[PDB]
């Protein structure tokens, strides 16, 4: 049993959010689908629910903008949210629940969520290398990284060596400055002995501005 | 409006210990109370529904009890995978609506670990751009609490630095912290010595990592 989520997550203000989910691979009798959202770094907010019979309950603070429907032919649920603004930016989850067995035990499954970002503007990051030097070495290892400066909106993803290097990578949570722009850094520990021969590249992807940047981090000598 | 208050806000314990989390409602919600677990970057997961029932596939070490206004979630013997944020959720009104508590964060308590302090002078590319950022890195420490002060030519800074901390590492249960001091190229060229000074519970003296502008 698995839940799959679909739908566009980069929107402009006043547009209409439109998401859909489906669940795979058991029989079901009756069931309930729920939509729940989580703004970045905040708590959970319930959107509404719908059963296999199509009866819906909605959060009245969204009510008048929100609609939830089912297609019971394929275990599909859909969410539409109209007239979106920045306060609707959030990860949107669909959750599927039913009762099974002689004891009518509740089984409950969440999709992994769709990040929805409502912005009218875009500014890509500038990526700068954080060079390993004597100043970032400890006993055979050296820390290096990339500074990802002054982008908007969230989020950026950082990988290393096109995802081949994962162990020990610390990609910090972005900071929102009073200037209105975000910055983060990403760091990783490598052997000093590879610094001459192994090349290290951060892969910074900023989907909201549709920009991907590769920055090679070369070593420094003091 | 019905308000759920969770306590304690934060909690550090080791595997094998028992934890009991509290959720208190502003008014009675009968048995309409659910508990959720959420790990970093993961969807919430239902644990307990209708105050005391275990969801399918949820281990026997999770239990809930309570009614009316006072509810608890108990993990009898904590496993490493049980450290996470736990949310309570209540149902009320007609038509029914749901509300969530603000959450209890339960982290792993390990032995104290001092941070390794590293400093990064601004890149050659960044200095040509017109600003200079100096990054101070505190790697793999515990507990979470740490202090970083910036001193440039023996005078300390304020309002020009930003701090960021990772979540608890899933493998050694440590944290790391970044502090970034940002100046204009003009201000950066006014001074020579840039010092990151660090205090932590795991250190016996404040640790400084330093460089001089232009010498690296």
């Amino acid at each position: 049993v698995q839940v799959q989520q679909w739908g566009a997550g980069l929107l402009k203000p006043s547009e209409t959010l439109s998401l859909t989910c489906a669940v795979y691979g058991g029989s079901f009798s009756g069931y309930y689908w729920s939509w729940i959202r989580q703004p970045p770094g905040k708590g959970l907010e319930w959107i509404g629910e719908i059963n296999h019979r199509g009866s819906t309950n909605y959060n009245p603070s969204l009510k008048s903008r929100v609609s939830i429907s089912v297609d019971t032919s394929k275990n599909q649920v859909s969410l539409k949210l109209s007239s979106v603004t920045a306060t609707d930016t959030a990860v949107y989850y669909c959750a599927f629940a039913y009762l099974w067995g002689s004891y009518r035990r509740r089984a409950d499954y969440w999709g992994q969520g769709t990040l929805v970002t409502v912005v009218s503007r875009r500014l890509p990051p500038s990526v700068f290398p954080l060079a390993p030097s004597s100043k970032s070495t400890s006993g055979g290892t050296a820390a290096l990284g990339c500074l990802v400066k002054d982008y908007f909106p969230e989020p950026v993803t950082v990988s290393w060596n096109s995802g081949a290097l994962t162990s020990g990578v610390h990609t910090f949570p972005a900071v929102l400055q009073s200037s209105g722009l975000y910055s983060l850094s990403s760091v990783v520990t490598v052997p000093s002995s590879s610094l001459g021969t192994q090349t290290y590249i951060c892969n910074v992807n900023h989907k909201p501005s549709n920009t991907k940047v590769d920055k090679r981090v070369e070593p420094k000598s003091c | 409006e019905i308000v759920l208050t969770q306590s304690p806000a934060t909690l550090s314990l080791s595997p094998g210990e028992r934890a009991t989390l509290s959720c208190r409602a502003s008014q009675s919600v009968s048995s309409y109370l659910a508990w959720y677990q959420q790990k970093p970057g993961q969807a919430p997961r239902l644990l307990i529904y209708d105050a005391s029932n275990r969801a399918t596939g949820i281990p026997a070490r999770f239990s809930g009890s309570g009614s009316g206004t006072d509810f608890t979630l108990t993990i009898s013997s904590l496993e490493p995978e049980d450290f996470a944020v736990y949310y309570c959720q209540q149902r009320s009104n007609w038509p029914p609506t749901y509300t969530f508590g603000q959450g209890t964060k339960l982290e792993i308590k390990r032995t104290v670990a001092a941070p390794s302090v590293f400093i990064f002078p601004p890149s050659d590319e960044q200095l040509k751009s017109g600003t200079a950022s100096v990054v101070c890195l505190l790697n793999n420490f515990y507990p979470r609490e740490a202090k970083v002060q910036w001193k440039v030519d023996n005078a300390l800074q304020s309002g020009n630095s930003q701090e960021s901390v990772t979540e608890q590492d899933s493998k050694d249960s440590t944290y790391s912290l970044s502090s970034t001091l940002t100046l204009s190229k003009a201000d950066y060229e006014k001074h020579k010595v840039y010092a990151c000074e660090v205090t932590h519970q795991g250190l016996s003296s404040p640790v400084t990592k330093s460089f001089n502008r232009g010498e690296c």
